[PDB]
Order: structure tokens, then C-alpha cells, then sequence
RNA sequence: AUAUACCGCCAUCUUAACCCUGAUGAAGGCUACAAAGUACGUUAGGUCAAGGUGUAGCCCAUGAGGUGGCAAGAAAUGGGCUACAUUUUCUACCCCAGAAAAUUUAGC
């Protein structure tokens, strides 16, 4: 669009509400596919977006499977770990959504959030 | 067949795809590469594969199309080249220029080129005796006192192998806080992994994991194994060690020691003994694992 | 013919045989059943060949080559090729009706991706 | 009718061409693209009708510009980690107690 | 199922239900070894 | 009962042109220190034990019961399972102690 562009544009409404935030220490988002170049497309992606909201972010690779069955057939499942730590739950929530959204086909999540949680009241001191 | 308006056309669409490219990406196109372009269509277009071949690829198109073929002649139909004629103007070009620098010689490791890489930097399909020909001209060449052109021309028909071996790494000599002069090293035998600490002085005291030798190694078997590098060049009793062994059992820890044992003994030996414990089979990792 | 006498164009997906399926050729189908963990494998391959029964007699002659059929979450995606031989309106019109069907077949949002081709794309000759 | 890439300027902006997660399509993405083994004395096919190309889940909706612009838009959503709790010595002193829970995101209709 | 379950509590691969679907690569993930 | 019904799962087998020579005859064309040569089906297959979709049979019996019996013998060879020790066995230790008593299969 060279001159017809949108005078302005309706942001959506996001509030603060009252109550507190949840913090994660950790979360792990282990990501499956049945090919590395994928993966690496898709860590690209996770960690770049990562660094964009500035979230602390690692990556591994988990050793591969391969389920072999019988002419012999066989399927391979390739894994990478992104380790992200000290989030928020809304930055959890944001910044899982936009990578679920972009989860390419073929490739499954499992997203592992560590919850940081204080002792509850009941459990303070002995009953007497 | 592929014509040159054909090719033409193919290269100004991979200069505008190469733009495009350099725009989605945001790197700057003016300094925007082949690799780049690689890298970039790997990610935008993944694909695992394992035929390198089958992935997306974006090349120039000379790099995809036959072009070796070559006009050689103008529009007035007079050849380029004065040997056209001969069909082998490339290959009897090169044989001419051996022979007049052989007359010129007169008048005062690594391998040869391969006839199908010979043929590749000619261009032009040649049989085998005339290759024979060609590698027995530059031999003439070479035994001739041949200068430096003459042999940087004989170099670009002389293809690079390397051979490294007689030179075992001889490690640094450190020396601890009590000024005392000794080489650190490793090895390993199966499972087992041993790091040693050999004294450049000493009274052929030998430590394992905080143990005398003798006791951490009752059968007689392992302790001739600890003695042997020290006893074949003959200084048993001259220096002192102190080893960690970790994993594997008995003799395979024994021989992961010597290993250890012997590539830190290099530091404190001459070059010509060195030598001597390579040929004694003394410094060689043992690569002979249980197969599954 | 005579005893001793005796002693056809391909697409890419024709051409090349069932042992280059990882190397040369891709997979139609892309889901994550097949991986490990995952449950539901058996039901996505019983969708599939009825996405594929029911396109093929859908779109009769239509099909230059096979379907590839994506899924992203609940999404469906049927990425055909066809041919430029059937009129648009008829296209706009299987395309709206299959969609249809199949999204409240599959109780799923399902979306249909043509792409046509003036002719078969020939890779070689068997 | 001819392919609309022959329309599409040098400088662009990419994002609004491929917005979101879309197939690929041949007549919209402006790459001399080719896939495919070549046959003796042939080349990799073209992307016009190619099967291959169009098996690929293509990340042609998420470049680096596209990424650093959603992210730029997302930051509105965004909290901010208590700077008082800089590392693990402190998240073990005051919130003694992690809870683990997993979510699992696969593909189909349930 | 349920009535039976309480009175006795008082007493070829089928991961996908395939040659020619797996030759074919119609079916995700399956290849030859 | 039938896959001697299909599906599935295993397995068997089969899968030209141009240029010269001979007087322009049938005809022939090589020498490198170079002398014409260059360009899927198949199967009375097995599997109804980690799986299905059908088809047939008997229906005074291929169903349901009752009364008795049945519980083998002998060789030559083929195969399999156990124990078979003094370089052994038991205890302490993990190796300097004390007590007990013919074909065939691999080779690398
Ligand atoms: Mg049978």
C-alpha cells in the first residue's frame, strides 16, 4: 500500500486486572517431528520470537527414536528441547499461543510449566 | 535443449528472485550471497531429505544448466583458436606448451591429476593413451631441473594428499606450585579412561587413584603392563606418577594407564624415542571394542 | 507378438518407487499420530482415504496429481492439483460444496487449496 | 492469465503477501524455486505444478521482518519478572513448593 | 458391559487398521528401513 | 468348513545416423612413435493365537445328556531338556587364605 493505508487501527483491549501474576521458573516445550529440517526451521523461529519478548531461552536436542516394524518399515521421531526460564503466566500465555498458532503440521508440543507456588497457611505451624 | 535467449532469461529472473529474497529475509541484497541464499531457502522451504540433491535450491542457472557449450568461432566462421582442427585444441594446446618448455629446460605427498578430473579442467573428452601421454611429458618435466613456473604449472596437474603421521603431539611441561617439572595425559582402553600425571624427576613411585601400584593391581599381568613404557627406554625408577582410572575392569584399566602413561612419558624422551615408542606399538589407541 | 520377441508418462510421485519415500519423494499425509506418543493414528488414515475417495470422485479428470492433505490442530487443509479443463464456476462450486461436507462431516474447520495446472506435469517416461 | 509475482516490486512488504500459515503457491511466491532429483542430463523441476514444493511446511509466514513485527505487537501482552528473584537461590528461598504440569498439542479433532 | 463387569467382580498390527497405503506415502511418518 | 472367500501379514517366482574402402559386386573399416572411422503381475502358497468383512454347513443333531471302556508294545535312527568336578566346589574376599572331595558347530 503505497498511499491508501488505515488511518488507525483498533489495538486490542488487553487489561491489568487485580489479582496477581503466576511465575514459572521453567518451561519446557519439547517439540516432535519426523523431520530435523523442520525443527531447525521451527527452533529458529521459537527462538528468535523468544529473544523479540525477551524471554531467556535454550535449546537441546534429545536423542532421536526409531520404531522399527515388520518388509521392514520404520518411522523416526526427532525431538528439540526449548528451555525457557523466569516467565510470567501472561508471558507464558502469549508467547505459547503465538507458537502454538505457528506449529507447523506434522509436529507435536508437550509443554512442561513449573509452577512457583508458596506454602500454604494450613501448613504453616502444627495444630494444636 | 536450452537456448541462450533460454538462459538469458533464467538469469535476470535468479538476479530478481535473488532480490526478492534478500527483501524477505532483510538482509541487505547488495551483499546478499549464494551461501545466504542457501541458508535462507533451507529455512523458508525445510525439507529432510536425505538425498542432498532433492531439497529446494535456488542456484544461478549456469550452475544448473549444461554450459559447457562453447562457440568457437565467430560470426565470420574463423575459429578461435589456431589447434581447432584438431578436434582437442584444449589437450593438444596443453601438450604443446609441455613440449616447448621441455625445449626451453633442454636448451639451458602427492598424486597426479586423475583423466576424469583432467578432463573436467579441459573441457574436452580425451582417451586414455593420450592421457599416459600427457602424465608422461609433466613426468620428463619434473625430472628436469624444473624452475618455478615450471613448477607451479606442473603443481596445477598435481592433486594434495596428506600424510601426517611419525609426529606424536608431545605435551606441554608444566610445572606445579613446588617448581617440580611434569606432563599431563590421557587414555583409554574399552570402557575404561585413564589420566595421568608423569614427574619429570622422581623415584618410580607410582600412585593409582590415591593407591600404591601394587596393591591396586595384585595380578602380575597389569603391573607388567604399568612397567613396560618405562622399562623400554630404560628409566625405570627415574620418574614418578600419578594416575585416575575410572570404568571398565581390571586389564582394560591397566592398558588405559599405559596408554596414559606412555603419552606423557613422550615429553621427557628424545624425538628418536619417541619414534622408537610409536613403532613399539606403545602410543596407539586400541580401537578393538565389543561388536554388537 | 512372437515368444522371444518379447525377450507411459510419470509424474515425480509415479516415477520414483516406495523405497525413496524419505529420500527422494515426501509423505501426502502430514499429522502427528504417527509420532511417538501420539494417539489417533488409525483414525487419521481412515480419514484420509475417505478425503481421498471422496475428492477423487468429486473432482472426476479434475486431479492432475495426488492430494496432499495438512493438519494444524483441528485445522484440514486439501492441497490439490487440478486441471484447466472444467469451467471456474464449476470449481467455485465443488470447491464451496466440499468444504461444506467435509467440515460438518469431520466436525472439523476444514478448507480446500486448488492449484491448476494447464496439463500433467510429465517428471519422465516408464 | 499470467502469475502475479511478475507484479510484485523489489521492496515490498512480504508479510501482508503470506500473512499466515498458507500453502505454497507458485503464482504468489516470487523465487525461481526448484525441488526435485534430476533425471539423467536434466535439472530439478520447476515449482509450477511441483508436488514436492508443495509438500513442504513452508515457513514463508514467519521471517525473520515478519517475526521481529509480531513480536513488537505482542509485547503489549507481556509481564515482567520480579527482578527480586534474579536466580534459582532465591525462587527455592521464598516459593518453596514447584508444581509441574503438562499440556500436549497435537493435530485433530479432539 | 457394566453388568457383567460387577458380577464377575463379585465371582496383523492394528496402530493403524497398509502396504499400499505406506508404499504410497499415504500414510505420515512410514518409510522403508 | 472356507483366507481352495476377500482384506491384512509373511513368503515363492517373472519383469539408429553419418563418413570412407573395394573400379560404386556379394562385402569391409584396426595399429597410440597411431595407417578412416565418429556418434506390477504370480501362487489349488502359509497364517483365524495378539486382526477384520463375508459366505456356506447340521438344526430327532455336526445340539444336550447318561452307562462302561480307552490310559498300547517293540526296535533303529532324527531332534530337544537336565547334571556331567579337581583349570572343580563352599566361605572370606574380589585374585598371596582356609576347608571339601561319526558327522556337526563356529573360525576370518
Ligand atoms: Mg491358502
Amino acid at each position: 500500500l503505497h498511499v491508501d493505508v488505515p488511518k488507525d487501527l483498533t489495538k486490542p483491549v488487553v487489561t491489568i486486572s487485580d489479582e496477581p501474576d503466576i511465575l514459572y521458573k521453567r518451561l519446557s516445550v519439547l517439540v516432535k517431528g519426523h523431520d530435523k529440517a523442520v525443527l531447525d526451521s521451527y527452533e529458529y523461529f521459537a527462538v528468535l520470537a523468544a529473544k523479540e519478548l525477551g524471554i531467556s531461552i535454550k535449546v537441546h536436542e534429545p536423542p532421536r527414536k526409531i520404531e522399527r516394524f515388520t518388509v521392514q518399515y520404520e518411522m523416526r521421531t526427532l525431538y528439540r528441547c526449548l528451555e525457557l526460564e523466569h516467565l510470567t503466566g501472561s508471558t507464558a500465555d502469549v508467547y505459547l499461543e503465538y507458537i502454538q498458532r505457528n506449529l507447523p503440521e506434522g509436529v507435536a508440543m508437550e509443554v512442561t510449566k513449573t509452577q512457583l507456588e508458596q506454602l500454604p497457611e494450613h501448613i504453616k505451624e502444627p495444630i494444636w | 535443449t536450452y537456448t541462450e535467449d533460454f538462459i538469458k532469461k533464467q538469469i535476470e529472473e535468479f538476479n530478481i528472485g535473488k532480490r526478492h529474497l534478500a527483501n524477505m529475509m532483510g538482509e541487505d541484497p547488495e551483499t546478499f550471497t549464494q551461501e545466504d541464499i542457501d541458508r535462507a531457502i533451507a529455512y523458508l522451504f525445510p525439507s529432510g531429505l536425505f538425498e542432498k540433491r532433492a531439497r529446494p535450491v535456488m542456484k544461478h542457472p549456469e550452475q544448473i544448466f549444461p554450459r559447457q557449450r562453447a562457440i568457437q568461432w565467430g560470426e565470420d566462421g574463423r575459429p578461435f583458436h589456431y589447434l581447432f582442427y584438431t578436434g582437442k585444441q584444449s589437450y593438444y594446446s596443453l601438450m604443446h606448451d609441455v613440449y616447448g618448455m621441455l625445449l626451453n629446460l633442454e636448451k639451458h605427498g602427492s598424486r597426479w591429476l586423475i583423466k576424469e578430473e583432467l578432463e573436467e579442467m579441459l573441457v574436452e573428452k580425451l582417451s586414455d593413451l593420450d592421457y599416459m601421454q600427457f602424465i608422461r611429458l609433466l613426468e620428463k618435466l619434473l625430472t628436469s631441473q624444473c624452475g618455478a613456473a615450471e613448477e607451479e604449472f606442473v603443481q596445477r596437474f598435481r592433486r594434495s594428499v596428506t600424510l601426517e603421521s611419525k609426529k606424536q603431539l608431545i605435551e606441554p611441561v608444566q610445572y606445579d606450585e613446588q617448581g617440580m617439572a611434569f606432563s599431563k595425559s590421557e587414555g583409554k582402553r574399552k570402557t575404561a579412561k585413564a589420566e595421568a600425571i608423569v614427574y619429570k624427576h622422581g623415584s618410580g613411585r607410582i600412585k593409582v587413584n590415591g593407591i600404591d601400584y601394587q596393591l591396586y593391581f595384585p595380578i602380575t599381568q597389569d603391573r607388567e603392563q604399568l612397567m613396560f613404557p618405562f622399562h623400554f627406554v630404560d628409566r625405570l625408577g627415574k620418574h614418578d606418577v600419578t594416575c585416575t582410572v575410572s570404568g571398565g575392569g581390571r586389564s582394560a584399566q591397566a592398558g588405559a594407564i599405559r596408554l596414559a602413561m606412555a603419552k606423557a612419558l613422550c615429553s621427557f624422551v628424545t624425538e628418536d624415542e619417541v619414534e622408537w615408542m610409536r613403532q613399539a606399538g606403545l602410543l596407539t589407541t586400541d580401537p578393538r571394542v565389543r561388536e554388537r | 507378438r512372437e515368444l522371444p520377441c518379447a525377450w507411459k508418462p510419470v509424474t515425480y510421485e509415479e516415477a520414483h518407487a516406495p523405497h525413496y519415500i524419505a529420500h527422494r519423494k515426501g509423505w501426502l499425509s502430514l499429522h502427528t499420530g504417527n509420532l511417538d506418543g501420539e494417539d489417533h493414528a488409525a483414525e487419521r488414515t481412515v480419514e484420509d482415504v475417505f478425503l481421498r475417495k471422496f475428492m477423487w470422485g468429486t473432482f472426476p479428470g479434475c486431479l492432475a496429481d495426488q492430494l496432499v492433505l495438512k493438519r494444524r490442530g483441528n485445522q484440514l487443509e486439501i492441497c490439490a492439483v487440478v486441471l484447466r479443463q472444467l469451467s471456474p464456476h464449476k470449481y467455485y462450486f465443488l470447491v464451496g460444496y466440499s468444504e461444506t461436507l467435509l467440515s460438518y462431516f469431520y466436525k472439523c474447520p476444514v478448507r480446500l487449496h486448488l492449484q491448476t495446472v494447464p496439463s500433467k506435469v510429465v517428471y519422465k517416461y516408464l | 492469465l499470467p502469475p502475479r509475482t511478475e507484479k510484485m516490486a523489489v521492496d515490498q512488504d512480504w508479510p501482508s503477501v503470506y500473512p499466515v500459515a498458507a500453502p505454497f503457491k507458485p503464482s504468489a511466491v516470487p523465487l525461481p524455486v526448484r525441488m526435485g532429483y534430476p533425471v539423467k542430463k536434466g535439472v530439478p523441476m520447476a515449482k509450477e505444478g511441483n508436488l514436492e514444493l508443495l509438500k513442504i511446511p513452508n515457513f514463508l509466514h514467519l521471517t525473520p521482518v515478519a517475526i521481529k513485527k509480531h513480536c513488537e505487537a505482542l509485547k503489549d501482552f507481556c509481564t515482567e519478572w520480579p527482578a527480586a528473584l534474579d536466580s534459582d537461590e532465591k525462587c527455592e528461598k521464598h516459593f518453596p513448593i514447584e508444581i509441574d504440569s503438562t499440556d500436549y498439542v497435537s493435530s485433530g479433532p479432539s | 458391559a457394566d453388568e457383567r463387569l460387577r458380577i464377575n467382580s463379585l465371582r496383523v498390527k492394528r496402530r493403524w487398521r497398509f502396504r499400499h497405503l505406506a508404499d504410497h506415502g499415504q500414510l505420515s511418518g512410514i518409510q522403508r528401513a
